[PDB]
Order: structure tokens, then C-alpha cells, then sequence
């Protein structure tokens, strides 16, 4: 049940600093 | 009366890496901040008189 | 607290309201009392007479500043009734305080029952003074015989506001300086929301406290001679009284009560 | 060095009860004082007995003032018997609550 | 009164001044445009 | 007589020691019966990939039943019968076996231990027989409020990461699972110097240095690439994930903000902040006396059932915030204090408050450190967390250097102008729209 | 460095000290009030009592107590036992100065007030509420009202007619005939022994005998069960254990072990565990079974507590009694012996090897003995059961009164006859 | 509640000195053996 | 509740604080003022609305 | 507010169908009683002190047969119409009606 | 609760009908309409006032 559930894969939705999956957003996050 | 020098000895000699100007809590950083402002303005007010008499 | 508040915004709304309806007729009164009362507050010093101006719509009051109290007359009411249901709000959260003082939690009464015909009852003798000075003695109370329409040059030696505002009118003259008397005539009225402050006793009964019903009641008795002096030549007479009743209010309101207070509390050994 | 000023304030003490209302009424003084934070506390802190009076003798009193009676001359509240029943509990109330500031304050 | 005052309280008021000092500027800034002091508009 | 600073500095200092493959050696010593040795692996969930999300945890079931030395209930009975206690606990940065046993019991001990670490003996029978009992943990897991919505917490703050899976793993991940996978698992991260062998008690270090036996050690290229593929940032995100089920009696709510990895100056004064804050239960004696506002408010107010601040530390990622049980009715009022001790926090404290919180995280850190078990563990996990440091006596210097003007400036980093990680489990009807709790986190009013 | 030091006053009052090396210092007041100290009118006080240590007290109000010791990040624990009621209090080194002063208060001076004591009543189901959501809980409480009639067969939480019904003079009462003297035990982890006795010897002396609740104790078999609608059953089966810190008990725990299923190993089952073994067989796949021993000082229950299902109620309880018969029918081979001895010791180490631990085990030893027990010694204790002694007692559970207690859906749970 | 379907369940009571020692605590709360 | 005309309607309900609202019962005549203090603002509306109905 | 309300429609409103179902209650009421030793003779007796020396019993249903929505709403509305109540509570009687409010409850204007 | 502005006084919690109340999330741009109804009457107000201030 809550462990079957993921999230939707919000690259398209999210913005380009977090969009990377393998590096930080805390140096790119804070632009945004 | 009081006497409760003992209470401040000890309040002052808190190790909190604090200059003694400001060792003494939040008043001690208003009463400075006040203090400075007003002295840099009215250094400032000052050139600009001079600079005002300067003039004919 | 909440509700002392909103009354004081009722009281001075309406003191508004009072205040231009009265010149909308543009009788000699009016004219005239419009302009000592405006220009009064050209005392500020910076503003005030660039702000005299404005509210005036020129540099007189002529029709400019006469249709602007027609449209605020007319709409203040309207606004104050939003306040007084904000008050009654309020106050209907923690119910109708007693001559005992004391909460009356384990004595409470329907208020359809009977407080609506005491309300009724209240309402015949209120219409009853109403008619008995509007059928019998028209003017009586409406001082000002000024039926003139107003003359410019034209001067009642005599000007003065209202009853209402004759106790604001006496309280600008004991001060020499403007400036002084203008601000001691809005502490007159605004001194109202300080009280809760002030009070110094456990009794919010006054009931139970001599003391302050002697000077709550010359307080009154000195409200009353203030009105008097509002109608009064500004002369030595006058003037002398004036000043040592202005004094004497705020005393009563400032200084004595809230001293008295504490004395009954003492003697109650509370 | 009160001996007689204070004899006379004692005198007086029982002229200013007679003087207030609550003499009169037959109602304690303690009962008297304006409800607010702290009294409504310690009213809460009352004894069935001590407080379930609080509320007859309120009963009695606002029933009298709503139809203008005093009572009558022998049932009356005689200064020499001034319960202060609210007081103790009202002090505490307030210690407590002046504690709690300087706990917070410092 | 009494009970407002205290040692403890100083942040607070640090802390209030800029957002009040900052409050502060905002007025000067409102009130001129409506003034329209020529001293002002020379600034 | 004696003084708190005095004792500080008088506590057995940790000694930190290597063998050749990289095998790390800690022990605190008291020359005390019980002993508590460890092996603290940190190759943790984070480094699963999709498939193997829950592979570590599976092996987990598998670690004390059978070495290919020890068969069929061989590491118990061999426990058992000593009177030693052997635990499996994983998170989702680092696996961890230890066992409780009489100080004498070493020998044995740190035998069993080691062996348990290498060999596995992992037949088919059992790796059917685990699954069966995964699934069925699972779907206990799904019993869990806090459980299901911390872990939406870290899915929606690590949203599109490695490090948002579940450490348990996911359903179908344990059905489909190849058995050769278990093996590379291991393989590649159980290879030291990730490993560390932890011990506190009445042992001389010596011995644990010279007792420890390294079965084998992890030179591999894949060992390092293993270890290469781990260490990766993990993109932060701030989301909610909202799963409303009006059947449930309460509402469990964790609310955060990322935070920096396990090392950084502002991760002391963080702990030091949500002293303040607290956390508070139901059955707490102090209720409304209790000098933080949120735990009075609630007290007082019947606000919340329970609740808790938390720091949680990764490397390269962080949870900070909160999370509070509470009626249907009061999701509202507690997210506002709450949000509102945060703000209040990183604009308003008061040296008094902050000094107050200082104290309260000395005991926190030093009652913690109580036992062979305790210590054992702060050793092991310390030495892959803050690399091979115990900072022990450092902590209070460190936690000295709090001012309020220093917990203040440090709040404000992670707290304010930031975005929410919101997850609950409803009766979430009442609980607040996401962009309500974010200009939570800035000041204009409220 | 320095070991305790124990200290038998002339009022009775026990005292111990050991100034440790590490940061935290805990003291410990345990009073000898335990719940079996109340009466069918006053059940249920000492529970009030324990959740009422954050009240107004003489010379420290509700409002300073708490906040004193937030102020310094000290926490205030009271730990209450069918016999005993231990009174916990944490902080650091600097700070126990502050802290003792709250203890003495807490403890000598509570000022139960009408207004205070009622608005925690409500607390009471609170906090039964919380502790009634593990079957072990009511289980175990309805074991020890069945076992006993008096005494010790009285419960730790109140009883749901009591709660609004506890009055200030009863809490008055209960302070004062056992928050005594002569039941007391003082006990510190990290103070100075001298300045203890000082501060003990100051604020430590008043009068009050046993039993003004009405002290003895017995044993009577009988069975409390309750249906529930839960899928699960848990039942407990018991017999007079033998009594605290005597020969027989220690068998008993001996034995307790050769059956006892408190698994050592996470996601492990035991091999060693019989009970288990034996259940295993006959029973179905999910199922647990742990055997149970407690010890008090007049009297104790030994046996074991089960966890099945619906159907399997009875099979796995049976079976769990069958197994144990066995060892009373004297079938138990030497080798099982010593490894439980061993499981013990290393548990009782483990058990003392925390302060918090530690803290317990001394101030128990106080209670009950007049002195410290080092560990040593206790470890020889235990070795000298005989591998014969063990079935012996065992022989006893077999052929001891029964006193059973169950939850959950009863068709097939043994009744009394059943076994 | 906590689901006992499984294995892993085995608690019962029994340690040397404390039986079913009850703790109540302003910082933290509980039931053991 | 059903056909509690009262509240019934929410509206209805808002004006129950004339009907069924806690009064004191000893209270001086001194209150009815608050009550007449509406009357009268009304009956000025009414009068000034017609007055302003011819100005 | 319900009760009040229900004697009012009572004696203004009552319907034919509904006085006939109350009727045929009071027949079984008033047979059903009279069932065993005991019930019969406390009838007889207290019957002869109280409506003298008859025992309506078989008249009964007649009489109750006379019964009309007509004859139920003029008989009641002698009684319970503007006529004032007997009220008596023990409290929590804190939010009991004001003695003339449940005065007024028994006349119609609305409500 | 405590120091909760918008419940601490009660006129302030009659305005959180603006700001906590349940409104529906798919929702057409028609509704804009109402409020912008009531911005249209404070408009046409406040304008009044001022042109009744020279009519
Ligand atoms: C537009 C003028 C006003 C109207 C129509 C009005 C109306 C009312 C009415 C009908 C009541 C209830 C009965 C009573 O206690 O007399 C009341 C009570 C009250 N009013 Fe006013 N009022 C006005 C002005 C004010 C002013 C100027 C203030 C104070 C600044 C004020 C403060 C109060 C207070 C404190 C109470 C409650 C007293 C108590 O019963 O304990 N009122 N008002
Ligand atoms: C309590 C609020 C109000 C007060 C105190 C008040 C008072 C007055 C007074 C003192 C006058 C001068 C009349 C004279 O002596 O000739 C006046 C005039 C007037 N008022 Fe009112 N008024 C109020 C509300 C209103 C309202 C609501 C309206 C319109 C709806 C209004 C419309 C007028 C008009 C048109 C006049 C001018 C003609 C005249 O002298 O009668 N007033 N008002």
C-alpha cells in the first residue's frame, strides 16, 4: 500500500535546478 | 538596600565570547546602534553644512 | 475593554455626524461654527492649514464644503450602524454587567419575557420626551435662534456648538495657547478609552464604593457645568470657572477615582 | 507608629464596609470583585461549600436588585464579619501568575 | 506595563526596529508622493 | 566533590584503530561485564537502485540464519545459550548487526559476528521463506500512520532520488528479487573500509584490534565503484503528499525543511533549536507548565494527541521539522503554533530560551551514551557519519559556542523563505494548503 | 573508581553514591508504595499519585517546577511497581543542586488543591487509554486480580468508576502513611555520598510503619477472561511462583530461561527455546509464545503467555503446558542447563550495564535486602541452581493452583478443566 | 495497534529483580517486565 | 432539530440574541439606553432619508 | 418547544385518522391492564371510591367510541389553551423557559 | 488556544471566512464574478461620496 506508492516523475513538471537526479539542489535551489 | 553585585559579577564574566560593551544583554546593542547612527548622520549632516558655507 | 473600544468609535462617529448635519441648514450658527471649529485645527503646525484647506474644498466654506457634509452626513450614519452590531458582537459574548457587580451566571432572565417590554416601555418614554420637545417647546432646547441665513461678514459675538458639543467648545477656551487647547479638547473625549487603565479597584462596582459614587457623580455635576460655560461670554468669569472645571474632569477621571479605588479597596481590607 | 490614626482607620474601615453596598446587600465583600482572569480563577478553586454560597448569596442579591428590595434591617452583612474567603485563594492565583512572568522574564 | 518590561526582551526589539526601521522608510516613501515636497522631488 | 565540566573531560576516550583491508576498530573502555560488540556496515538503502530498493533489508532477514559454519539455527543457539542478545536494525544510509553478551564472551563473540557478516548461507527455502514474511511486514507497515508518513516525507522531499525509497522496498521489488542480486548487494557494499567493528565495556582495545579476524577485504574496483555510486546528491524538492483517509481515528502530519549533510557547524545549533520546540505526548506530567509553547498550547488547549521535532541527517541530504498526531478537528491550530515556534525562532530568541535548550541537549547526548549497547553504536555509525572522530568532549565546547544570536542566524537558514515538505495521513481534510504553510515560513502576520 | 556506599539510617532510610566519570548524574527516590497498597476504597491512588508529580508543592509551584528543570534540560521520571514506586530525576552535573530541590519537594511537600488534583482526573483515562492498547497490559493486569484476592491483585492503573472519584485527602493519606522514612531508598549515579547523606538527613525524616493500606499477601487460583473481536488471543497460564531474592524464586528464573522466548535475534527464531520448539510443532505457521516470570516479595507467578489465533487458542496453550510437564516429569538433560544459567547472566549484565539500569537494580536491592549485592556475587547465585532444582520447581508449576487469563475471540481457549 | 501475524512476536515476562514495573515519566512513559 | 423556525433559517438564528439571550435580572433602568440608543439612530435614518428626500 | 407545540396542534389541527389511532390505543391500554387477579380487583375497588359504585368497563369503549377529531380537539382545547402551566424541573434546568415563554407557547401566533 | 489572533478576538475570526474557508478546487473563472460584484459596490461607493462631495 503506502509502501507500493511512489511519486509521479515530476521532471517535466519540475524546474530545471532540481530536474537532476544525481546532484544537489541547495546550490541551485535557492535561485529559483 | 540590594547588594547583588555577586549576581552581575557573574552575568559579566560569562564566557560568551561578548565584548563588555555589549556583555550586558540587548539594550547594551540598541543603546550602541543608536549611539553610532547618530553620530555617522550627524558626521554626515556636518559635511554637508560645510560643504554649504563653502560657498558664497 | 473590546466593546469600551467600540463605543468610544460610536460615541466620536456620531459626534461627527452631529457636527456637519447641524451646518447642512447654513444658518448663521452653522456658518460660523464651521469655520472656528475647521480652522481650530489649523493649529498643527507643519499641516494643518495646508489639511484646513483640503477639508474645506478652498479657502472658505462655501458650497464646496457645503455639499461635502451633505454626502459624509448622510453615509456616517450608515456606517456607524455596521459599528454598533460590531459592538453589540462583542458584547454578546460576555453578556450585561449589574449594579451588584458580581457575575450573574446563577441569575439569568429571558430576555424575550421581559426585557422586550421594558425595551417597549423604555422606547414610550423615549418617544414621550421626544414629541413632549418637539410638539410642545420646539426650539427650547435647540438653543441657537439663529433662522439668519448666513452672512459672511455677519458675527454672532456669541458663537457656540451644541449641548452635545458644548462641553468640547469650553474645554479649547481655558487653554491661552491653540495648539494646547485643541489637543486638551480631543483628550476631553478620547481620555474615554484610558479609564479601563485607570481603574485601581477590585469592586468593578462602583456600587459598593461611596467614595466614587461621590465623585462619579461630580464628574457629572462638573460635565454639567462645562455645558454651561459653552454658552458663556469668554470673559474672566467664565474663563476662571472654565479652567478649574476643565481640571476638575480630569482629575476626577485621571487622578482622584482611580486613587479612591484603591482607598475603598484598603478599607474593605481587600 | 500607628496607634490612633490606624485606630480611627480601623473605625473607619467599618464606616466604608457600612458605606459600600455590599454591608448593605448582606453579600461578603470577598463575593464583590469584578470577575476577571485571576478571581475567575480562584473562584474555580473553591470548596462546594464556599463557593456553591458564593452563588445563593449572588442569586439572592441580583433577585433583590431586580425588584428594587433591600433586605430587611436584622438579615443584614455586619462589617465584624468580613469573610475573606476569596482572598487567600485570590492571593495564590496571582502569586502563582507574577511567578510565572519572572520565570519568563528571567 | 511593569509585566511588558524585561530583561529577557531586547532580540525582540533588535529585531523589531529593522522590520520597523524598514516599516519606517516605507511611510517617508508613501507619504511623499503625496506631499510632493519640491525639496523632496530635488532629492 | 565533582563538577559537570570535570567529568566531561575525565569519560574513557574512544581509540579508534585499523587493520590492513581498512576493518575500523572503536571501543570505550570500563572494565564492566557486559559487552556490546557491533559491526556498523553503511552500505544502506540510498544505494539501492529501483530493483534492489529493499534488497539491503532482505538480507537483513537472512543475516542470523545460517553461516555455511553455522547452519539451521546454529548462530542462534550459539547465542542463545551464552545469553547473548544479537539485533539487525538498517536505515537508509547504513546497516548495522550487534550483540549484548557478558564481557567474557568475546571470544565467541566478535566470532559469531564476523562470521555472520561474511558468510550467509542463503537457500532457496529461505530466501521463499523471507519473502513471505516481507510481504507480510509490509502490509504491517501499511498499519502504521507515523511510519507511512515519514517515508512520504522523504519521497516527496527527495522526490525523482535514490534516497526517497524505502528502506523496506517496494511490494513487487520482494516478489521479483533474483537471488543472484542478494550476493552483488553484499558483494559490492559490504566491502570495508565501509564497515566499521564497534565495541564499548569492559574489553582492552588491544584485543579487540588484535581479537578482530577479517574474513576477507573489499580491495574491488567494483568495491569502489560500488562505494563510487553511492555519495551522489540527492535532489531536494519541496512537495506534499496528501492521503486522506477519513477511516482513521487521527491525523499523523511531518512537516520539514532539507538540512545540511551529518558534518556542518550548523547542525549542533539546529539540535539546540528544536530543544526549545520539544516534543510532547498525551501522558506528559508537565502539560501546561511545560516551557515550550507548543507543548503548552497543546497541553493546555487539547490541542495534539503527541508530537515531535526531528533532525534527520544524511550525507548529502537532511530532514528537519516536525510531526504531530491530532484530531480531525485540530490539524490547523497546531500546524500554526508549530510553523509559528519556527519563525518565532529565527527572528525573536531570547539568550535565556536558547541557554535553556543548550542544557537540555547535554543530557540528551550524554544519557544517551548509558549502557555497552549505547556507546557501541555511537562508535560504529560515527565512524561512517562524521568520519573517524568522536566528538564526545568536543560537543559541549561546540554546544558552548550557542548564543541566541548564533541559534538564530543558524534557524533561519533551513526554516525561513524555505518550501515544506508536508505529508499526512488524513483525516487530512483540515490540513493546510500548501501554500498556506508556505508564507508560513515568512513573517508579515499571524 | 570508588564503589557505591550504602548507609542504613536510624529512621531506615537506605543511601547509595557512586561518583561516576561521565557528564550525567541521575538521583532516585523510591518509596515503598507499590498499587498493592490500596484498599477496595482506595484503588486507583497511587496511579493518580504518579501522574501528580508536576503539582503545586509547599515550597515550589506547578508552574516553577516544570519550568526549573526545562530550564536546565533535566527530566523528572516516577516509576511505580505493584510494590514499589521509584521517583526518577536526570540532569547535568552543575545542575542537581536545582534539580534535588524539585525532588524534595515533589516528594515531602505536595499540597494536593482541590482545583489542581480535579483537572487532572481527566488524565487518568488518558493515560489508561494509552497503556490499554497492549494486550499485555490488560492481560497481565487481569492475571494479577485473578491470581490474587488481596493485595498484589490490585492493578496499576485506576479503575474506570474510580478516576473523578479521587479525592485530595486520599493522595494526602497515601503520602503520608508510604512516602515514609522507613520505606525509603535514595540512590545517586553521580553525587557526592557525603553531601547525599547531608541533604537525605535533613529532608528525609518522617514516620509512618507498614501496612496503614493494609499489607499481606496470598495466592488464589482463578481465571479473568475477556472476549474481544480481534482475530488474535492472548492468554496467560500461571502458578505460584517462589518468592523474591530466595533460592526457589532464582530456580525459577533458571528454569524460566530453559523455556523463556525473548528472542535474542532480530527476524530470528529461536532454537533454544523449547516452549517454542515444542508449540512450533504442533502449532500453525504465524504464532508467539514467551514464557512469563515475575517476583515480589511475598509472593510470586511463574508460567508462560501465548499469542494465537482463533482456532489454535487452545492447541498452542496445551501444547506450551505439555512441554513444560515434560521437564516436570523430570526429562532435562544437563547440557540445556547451562546455557540457559549463561542467557541469564548475560542478561542481568546487560540489564545493570546503563546508569538507568543500574539506578534500578541498586535502589531495588535497597527495598528489598538493606544493601548492595555486587554483581559477582549475584552471578554465583544463579550457578549454584541444580540442573535438578530447575525440573523441581517446574514440578510445581505442573502441580500449583492455575490461573489463567485470556483476550480476544474465547471459542477455543482451555478453560480451567480444559488443561 | 501493532499487526502480530508473524514469527517475530515472542514477548512474555520474566527478569530477576523487577516484575512488571510500570514507569511514569514527565519526559517519557511505559510498561515493561 | 425540525420546524425550530429559529434555527431553522441560519439568518433566523442570528436573532435570537434579542429572544433567547442570558439576561441579568436585577439591572437598572440605566440600560434601557442602549436599546432607545438604537431607536434613535434608526429614527434619525428614517427622518433624515425623508428630510434629504426635500433638501 | 415539540410538546407545547404538539398540544396546540392538538386542539386546532387534529385530524380524524390520527384521534382514531389513539383511540384504539386506549382501548388496549384499558383492556390490557385489566389482565390477571390483582389488576381487576384494585380496578373494583379504587373504581368505587373514585366514579362511585360503576365499572364503566364495557361503557368505556362506547364512550371511547363517541371519540371524534371534532370532540378530541374542543375537549382539549378547554384545558391546554391560554390557560397556565404548572412547571416544575431539577435542574440542570439552567436553559428551562421563562415561565411566560412557556406561557405563550400556549396560544397561537407562530412558532 | 492562545495567542491565536484570528480566534482571540471573535470579530477576527469572522473574517477567516476569506481566508481558512473550504472552497472547491476545479472551479471556473465565472465565480470571480461575486467577489469583483462586491469590488464593483465599493467602487461606485466610494466614487458616490466623493461626487456627492460637489453635486
Ligand atoms: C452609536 C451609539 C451607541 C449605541 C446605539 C449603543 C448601544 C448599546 C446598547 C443597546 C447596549 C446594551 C445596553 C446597555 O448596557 O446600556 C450597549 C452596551 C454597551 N455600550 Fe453602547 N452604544 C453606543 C455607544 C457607546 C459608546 C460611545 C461606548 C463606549 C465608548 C459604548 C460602550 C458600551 C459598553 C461598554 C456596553 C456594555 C455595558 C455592560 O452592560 O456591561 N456604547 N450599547
Ligand atoms: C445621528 C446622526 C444624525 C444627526 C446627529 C443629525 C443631526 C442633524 C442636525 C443637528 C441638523 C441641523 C438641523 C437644524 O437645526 O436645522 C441636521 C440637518 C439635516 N440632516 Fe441630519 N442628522 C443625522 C443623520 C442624518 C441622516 C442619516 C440624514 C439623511 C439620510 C440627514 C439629513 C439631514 C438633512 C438633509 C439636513 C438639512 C435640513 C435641516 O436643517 O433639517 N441627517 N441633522
Amino acid at each position: 500500500s503506502h509502501t507500493d506508492i511512489k511519486v509521479p516523475d515530476f521532471s517535466d513538471y519540475r524546474r530545471p535546478e532540481v530536474l537532476d537526479s544525481t546532484k544537489s539542489s541547495k546550490e541551485s535551489s535557492e535561485a529559483r | 538596600f540590594e547588594n547583588r553585585v555577586a549576581e552581575k559579577q557573574k552575568l559579566f564574566q560569562e564566557d560568551n565570547g561578548l565584548p563588555v560593551h555589549l556583555k550586558g544583554g540587548a539594550t547594551d546593542n540598541i543603546l550602541y546602534r543608536v549611539t553610532m547612527t547618530l553620530c555617522l548622520g550627524g558626521t554626515l549632516y556636518s559635511l554637508y553644512c560645510l560643504g554649504w558655507a563653502s560657498f558664497p | 475593554l473590546e466593546t469600551w473600544n467600540i463605543g468610544v468609535i460610536l460615541l466620536l462617529t456620531v459626534m461627527a455626524t452631529a457636527f456637519m448635519g447641524y451646518v447642512l441648514p447654513w444658518g448663521q450658527m452653522s456658518f460660523w461654527g464651521a469655520t472656528v471649529i475647521t480652522n481650530l485645527l489649523s493649529a498643527i503646525p507643519y499641516i494643518g492649514t495646508n489639511l484646513v484647506e483640503w477639508i474645506w474644498g478652498g479657502f472658505s466654506v462655501d458650497k464646496a464644503t457645503l455639499t461635502r457634509f451633505f454626502a459624509f452626513h448622510f453615509i456616517l450614519p450608515f456606517i456607524i450602524m455596521a459599528i454598533a452590531m460590531v459592538h453589540l458582537l462583542f458584547l454578546h459574548e460576555t453578556g450585561s454587567n449589574n449594579p451588584t457587580g458580581i457575575s450573574s451566571d446563577v441569575d439569568k432572565i429571558p430576555f424575550h419575557p421581559y426585557y422586550t417590554i421594558k425595551d417597549i416601555l423604555g422606547a414610550l418614554l423615549l418617544i414621550l420626551a421626544l414629541m413632549l420637545l418637539v410638539l410642545f417647546a420646539p426650539d427650547l432646547l435647540g438653543d441657537p435662534d439663529n433662522y439668519t441665513p448666513a452672512n459672511p461678514l455677519n458675527t454672532p459675538p456669541h458663537i457656540k456648538p451644541e449641548w452635545y458639543f458644548l462641553f468640547a467648545y469650553a474645554i479649547l477656551r481655558s487653554i491661552p495657547n491653540k495648539l494646547g487647547g485643541v489637543l486638551a479638547l480631543a483628550f476631553s473625549i478620547l481620555i474615554l478609552a484610558l479609564i479601563p487603565l485607570l481603574h485601581t479597584s477590585k469592586q468593578r462596582s462602583m456600587m459598593f464604593r461611596p467614595l466614587s459614587q461621590c465623585l462619579f457623580w461630580a464628574l457629572v455635576a462638573d460635565l454639567l457645568t462645562l455645558t454651561w460655560i459653552g454658552g458663556q461670554p469668554v470673559e474672566h468669569p467664565y474663563i476662571t470657572i472654565g479652567q478649574l472645571a476643565s481640571v476638575l474632569y480630569f482629575l476626577l477621571i485621571l487622578v482622584l477615582m482611580p486613587t479612591a479605588g484603591t482607598i475603598e479597596n484598603k478599607l474593605l481590607k481587600w | 507608629a500607628v496607634s490612633a490614626s490606624s485606630r480611627w482607620l480601623e473605625g473607619i474601615r467599618k464606616w466604608y464596609y457600612n458605606a459600600a453596598g455590599f454591608n448593605k446587600l448582606g453579600l461578603m465583600r470577598d463575593d464583590t470583585i469584578h470577575e476577571n482572569d485571576d478571581v475567575k480563577e480562584a473562584i474555580r478553586r473553591l470548596p462546594e461549600n464556599l463557593y456553591d454560597d458564593r452563588v445563593f448569596r449572588i442569586k439572592r442579591a441580583l433577585d433583590l436588585s431586580m425588584r428594587q428590595q433591600i433586605l430587611p434591617k436584622e438579615q443584614w452583612t455586619k462589617y465584624e464579619e468580613d469573610k475573606s474567603y476569596l482572598e487567600p485563594y485570590l492571593k495564590e492565583v496571582i502569586r502563582e501568575r507574577k511567578e510565572r512572568e519572572e520565570w519568563a522574564k528571567k | 506595563l511593569t509585566r511588558f518590561l524585561g530583561p529577557r526582551y531586547r532580540q525582540l526589539a533588535r529585531n523589531w526596529v529593522p522590520t520597523a526601521s524598514l516599516w519606517g522608510a516605507v511611510g517617508a516613501v508613501g507619504l511623499v508622493w503625496a506631499t510632493d515636497w519640491r525639496l523632496i522631488l530635488d532629492w | 566533590t565533582a563538577t559537570y565540566a570535570q567529568a566531561l573531560q575525565s569519560v574513557p576516550e574512544t581509540q579508534v584503530s585499523q587493520l590492513d583491508n581498512g576493518l575500523r576498530v572503536a571501543s570505550e573502555q570500563s572494565s564492566q561485564p557486559t559487552c556490546t560488540v557491533g559491526v556498523w556496515i553503511d552500505a544502506g538503502s540510498r544505494y539501492e537502485s529501483e530493483k534492489n530498493n529493499g534488497a539491503g533489508y532482505f538480507v537483513e532477514h537472512l543475516a542470523f540464519k545460517g553461516t555455511k559454519n553455522r547452519p539451521g539455527n546454529a548462530l542462534e543457539k550459539e547465542v542463545e545459550s551464552m545469553g547473548a542478545h544479537l539485533n539487525a536494525y538498517s536505515t537508509r544510509e547504513h546497516t548495522a548487526y550487534y550483540i549484548k553478551a557478558l564481557s567474557k564472551d568475546l571470544p565467541k563473540a566478535v566470532e559469531l559476528l564476523a562470521d555472520i557478516v561474511q558468510n550467509c548461507s542463503l537457500e532457496d527455502s529461505q530466501i521463499e521463506k523471507e519473502r513471505d514474511v516481507i510481504l507480510q511486514e509490509l502490509q504491517e507497515n501499511d498499519t502504521s500512520m507515523r511510519d507511512v508518513v515519514f517515508n512520504y516525507l522523504h519521497a516527496t522531499a527527495f522526490q525523482g532520488t535514490p534516497l526517497a525509497q524505502s528502506v523496506e522496498g517496494p511490494s513487487e521489488n520482494v516478489r521479483k528479487l533474483s537471488r543472484a542480486d542478494l550476493t552483488e548487494y553484499l558483494s559490492r557494499h559490504y566491502k570495508a573500509p565501509r564497515m566499521v567493528l564497534a565495541a564499548a565495556g569492559g574489553l582492552e582495545h588491544r584485543q579487540l584490534l588484535d581479537l578482530a579476524q577479517k574474513h576477507f577485504s573489499g580491495l574491488s574496483g567494483t568495491y569502489d565503484e560500488d562505494a563510487v555510486p553511492t555519495l551522489s546528491p540527492c535532489r531536494f524538492t519541496g512537495s506534499q503528499i496528501c492521503h486522506r483517509e477519513d477511516g482513521l481515528p487521527l491525523a499523523h502530519v511531518a512537516i520539514a525543511v532539507e538540512g545540511p549533510g551529518w558534518a556542518h557547524p550548523d547542525n549542533v545549533a539546529l539540535q539546540v533549536a528544536n530543544a526549545i520546540i520539544g516534543h510532547y505526548d498525551c501522558t506528559y506530567g508537565g502539560g501546561a507548565h511545560l516551557s515550550s509553547p507548543l507543548a503548552s498550547i497543546a497541553a493546555t488547549n487539547k490541542l495534539c494527541q503527541s508530537f515531535q521535532t526531528f533532525n534527520i541527517c544524511y550525507a548529502d541530504t537532511g530532514l528537519l521539522g516536525a510531526h504531530f498526531v491530532c484530531d480531525h478537528m485540530s490539524i490547523d491550530d497546531m500546524m500554526f503554533v508549530l510553523q509559528g515556534q519556527w519563525m518565532r525562532l529565527c527572528t525573536s530568541a531570547t539568550e535565556s530560551e536558547v541557554l535553556r535548550g543548550k542544557n537540555l541537549l547535554r543530557n540528551a547526548l550524554v544519557s544517551h551514551l548509558d549502557g555497552t549497547t549505547p556507546v557501541c553504536e555511537d562508535i560504529g555509525r560515527s565512524l561512517l557519519t562524521y568520519g573517524r572522530r568522536i566528538p564526545l568532549a568536543e560537543w559541549e565546547s561546540r554546544i558552548a559556542e550557542v548564543d541566541a544570536r548564533v541559534v538564530r542566524e543558524v534557524c533561519s537558514k533551513y526554516f525561513y523563505d524555505q518550501c515544506p515538505a508536508v505529508a499526512g495521513f488524513g483525516p487530512i481534510e483540515q490540513l493546510p494548503d500548501y501554500n498556506r504553510i508556505r508564507s508560513g515560513m515568512f513573517w508579515l502576520r499571524f | 573508581p570508588q564503589d557505591l556506599e550504602f548507609t542504613r539510617l536510624p529512621n531506615g532510610l537506605v543511601i547509595a553514591s557512586l561518583e561516576n566519570y561521565a557528564p550525567a548524574s541521575r538521583i532516585g527516590l523510591f518509596i515503598k508504595a507499590g498499587s498493592r497498597y490500596e484498599n477496595s476504597n482506595n484503588l486507583g491512588t497511587s496511579h493518580l499519585l504518579r501522574l501528580a508529580s508536576s503539582l503545586t508543592t509547599k515550597g515550589a509551584s506547578s508552574f516553577k517546577i516544570t519550568r526549573g528543570i526545562e530550564a536546565v534540560g533535566g527530566k523528572l521520571s516516577v516509576t511505580s511497581t505493584r510494590e514499589n514506586m521509584a521517583y526518577t530525576v536526570e540532569c547535568l552535573r552543575d545542575d542537581v543542586d536545582i534539580l534535588m530541590e524539585f525532588l524534595l519537594n515533589v516528594t515531602t511537600a505536595p499540597e494536593f488543591r482541590r482545583w489542581e488534583v480535579a483537572a487532572l482526573q481527566p488524565q487518568l483515562r488518558i493515560d489508561k487509554a494509552v497503556a490499554l492498547q497492549n494486550p499485555q497490559a490488560h492481560v497481565i493486569e487481569n492475571l494479577h486480580a485473578a491470581a490474587y484476592r488481596n493485595a498484589l491483585a490490585n492493578s496499576l492503573y485506576c479503575p474506570d468508576y474510580r478516576i473523578g472519584k479521587v479525592t485530595p485527602v486520599e493522595l494526602h493519606d497515601y503520602v503520608q502513611n508510604h512516602f515514609t522514612s522507613a520505606r525509603m531508598a535514595l540512590i545517586g549515579l553521580g553525587v557526592s555520598h557525603p553531601v547525599l547523606k547531608q541533604v537525605a538527613e535533613q529532608f528525609l525524616n518522617i514516620r509512618g510503619g507498614l501496612g496503614l493500606s493494609g499489607a499481606k499477601a496470598k495466592y488464589h487460583g482463578g481465571e479473568i477472561r475477556e472476549q474481544n473481536g480481534d482475530s488474535l488471543v492472548h492468554a496467560a497460564l500461571v502458578a505460584e511462583s517462589a518468592a523474591i531474592g530466595s533460592a526457589e524464586a532464582n530456580a525459577f528464573s533458571v528454569l524460566q530461561h530453559v523455556l523463556g522466548a525473548g528472542p535474542h535475534v532480530k527476524r530470528g527464531s529461536n532454537a533454544t527455546s523449547s516452549l517454542y520448539q515444542a508449540v512450533a510443532k504442533g502449532v500453525h505457521q504465524p504464532f508467539d509464545v514467551s514464557a512469563f516470570n515475575a517476583s515480589y516479595s511475598d509472593s510470586g507467578l511463574f508460567g508462560f503467555y501465548t499469542i494465537s489465533q482463533a482456532a489454535s487458542a487452545g492447541d498452542v496453550i496445551k501444547a506450551a503446558y505439555n512441554q513444560v510437564k515434560t521437564i516436570a516429569q523430570g526429562n532435562l538433560s544437563n547440557p540445556d542447563v547451562q546455557a540457559a544459567k549463561n542467557k541469564l547472566k548475560a542478561g542481568y549484565l546487560m540489564s545493570v550495564e546503563s546508569s538507568e539500569g543500574f539506578l534500578d537494580e541498586v535502589g531495588s536491592q535497597a527495598l528489598a535486602a538493606g544493601s548492595y549485592t555486587p554483581p559477582s556475587t549475584v552471578l554465583q547465585q544463579i550457578d549454584a541452581v541444580a540442573d535438578a532444582d530447575v525440573i523441581n520447581a517446574a514440578k510445581k508449576f505442573v502441580s500449583g493452583r492455575k490461573s489463567m487469563a485470556a483476550s480476544g475471540n474465547l471459542g477455543h481457549t482451555p478453560f480451567i478443566d480444559e488443561l | 495497534k501493532r499487526s502480530v501475524l508473524c514469527r517475530e512476536s515472542l514477548r512474555g515476562q520474566a527478569a530477576g529483580r523487577p516484575l512488571v514495573a510500570s514507569v511514569s515519566l514527565n519526559v517519557p512513559a511505559s510498561v515493561r517486565y | 432539530m425540525t420546524n425550530i423556525r429559529k434555527s431553522h433559517p441560519l439568518m433566523k438564528i442570528v436573532n435570537n440574541a434579542f429572544i433567547d439571550l442570558p439576561a441579568p435580572s436585577n439591572i437598572s433602568s440605566w440600560w434601557n439606553f442602549g436599546s432607545l440608543l438604537g431607536i434613535c439612530l434608526i429614527l434619525q435614518i428614517l427622518t433624515g432619508l425623508f428630510l434629504a428626500m426635500h433638501y
